[PDB]
């Protein structure tokens, strides 16, 4: 009697295996920039040094 | 009266893995700059007559005769 | 002749898949910190020489 037929195919292979963890990102930005000081408070400095050396002012503008 | 046949052929590949994970963060940017000082004539073009009034108002007031 | 054989026994697996495609990049890193606000200092340094030159410019007229 004749031979029987090949078998069915095998099962579906093993699941390959989690691809790698993608690349660092780049670094952020810089940072913004420190203030500059405003006409505004230009002049309340001085007013304040003025002030703190009121003394000596009025020591060096002493009449005799 | 039959043999069996021969095994069958080669199951299919597998599935795919799972796609990978995003990767970290990148390291926090630089410090920004410094903050830009005021030029010295800036700062003489507006303190000059205020220190000037002050003085003036100051050596009129000690100069004063009661 | 007479019957035909049962099917044969299953093929044998086949290979192991394909690995997972690469992750995303990752994102930006943050902005660094804000730079440093310029100090009252060198407003202090030119005030104190301006009241220096006026001091003496007054006192010159003596």
């Amino acid at each position: 009697g004749p031979p029987g037929p090949p078998g069915p195919p095998g099962p579906p292979g093993a699941r390959g295996e989690p691809g790698n963890i993608g690349f660092p990102g780049p670094p952020g930005p810089p940072g913004p920039p420190g203030r500059a000081p405003t006409d505004q408070h230009i002049k309340q400095v001085c007013m304040r040094v003025i002030q703190e050396h009121f003394a000596e002012m009025a020591a060096s503008l002493k009449r005799p | 009266s039959g043999p069996p046949g021969p095994p069958g052929p080669p199951g299919p590949p597998g599935a795919r893995g799972q796609a990978g994970v995003m990767g970290f963060p990148g390291p926090p940017g630089p410090p920004g700059p410094p903050g830009k000082e005021a030029s010295e004539q800036r700062i003489r073009e507006l303190c000059g007559g205020m220190i000037s009034e002050q003085i003036a108002q100051l050596a009129a007031h000690l100069r004063k005769p009661l | 002749s007479g019957p035909p054989g049962p099917p044969g026994p299953p093929g044998p697996p086949g290979a192991r898949g394909q690995a997972g495609v690469m992750g995303f990049p990752g994102p930006p890193g943050p902005p660094g910190p804000p730079g440093r606000d310029a100090t009252d200092q060198h407003i202090v340094d030119v005030a104190l020489k301006m009241l220096q030159e006026q001091l003496a410019e007054v006192a010159v007229s003596a």
